[PDB]
């Protein structure tokens, strides 16, 4: 017999990326290439199978510091840390492989379905 | 708020 | 010119409360008379304007256990931070007045607005 | 997906 509210979902993810913008309690440094991106534990997870796994892990979870695969391009990082943060993915021609090989690593399975549809159309 |  | 994922703001909030439910990077615990309630502060932060105050404090931003004002109700505050971490609150006839008084007290305005219009209703 |  609850009653919901709509927005609460999207204002809790709207204060966490005011968070990470001002980088507040942000507790891991997840370094691409030389790149360096500071953001919180639980959102990574909440969004990635791979960041799920790692934070999980009895060793890892006390990492501040987590060194991603070299193949990893940072934009393509940064695009999906934004995503993650808001919902909204920034999809180029020039940027979507990638961006889909990233996901793909980080086991962002949404991300990868749309990435997989828009090369399809592309072909 | 709505009835979810 | 980005694409957004509709549904990917409630299913961070759904894995935010799996990770809640089994005890997984929580950094805080709330004290409410002797009852005592383990949280992620980033989640508190993004959902109340006193969590919010609290944890942005140079001093209270590193204390790993918060103690709420005696006249707090634990079942009110159990209501909220399930609100919190769901969208969905549980207001009854028997919980509104501590549930309005809990939320006033933290600062959730969208909770104290519908507290006061079913108030209302009831007059 | 949707255009926002
Ligand atoms: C599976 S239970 C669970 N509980 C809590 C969390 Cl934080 C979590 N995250 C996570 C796991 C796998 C995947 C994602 C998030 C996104 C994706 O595509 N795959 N999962
Ligand atoms: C104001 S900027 C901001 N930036 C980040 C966060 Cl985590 C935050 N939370 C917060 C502040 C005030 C209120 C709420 C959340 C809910 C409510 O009713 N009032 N605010
Ligand atoms: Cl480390
Ligand atoms: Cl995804
Ligand atoms: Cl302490
Ligand atoms: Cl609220």
């Amino acid at each position: 017999s609850c009653i919901q509210f709509t927005r609460h979902a999207s204002d809790v993810l709207l204060n966490l990326n005011r968070l990470r913008s001002r980088d507040i309690l942000t507790d891991v440094v997840i370094v691409v290439s030389r790149e360096q991106f500071r953001a919180h534990k639980t959102v990574l997870m909440a969004c990635s199978g791979l960041f799920y796994s790692i934070f999980t892990d009895q060793l890892k979870c006390n990492l501040s510091v987590i060194n991603l695969d070299p193949e990893i391009n940072p934009e393509g990082f940064c695009i999906l840390l934004d995503f993650m943060y808001t919902s909204r993915l920034n999809l180029r021609e020039g940027n979507i492989m990638a961006v889909m090989a990233t996901a793909m690593y980080l086991q962002m399975e949404h991300v990868v379905d749309t990435c997989r549809k828009f090369i399809k159309a592309s072909e | 708020w709505v009835i979810p």
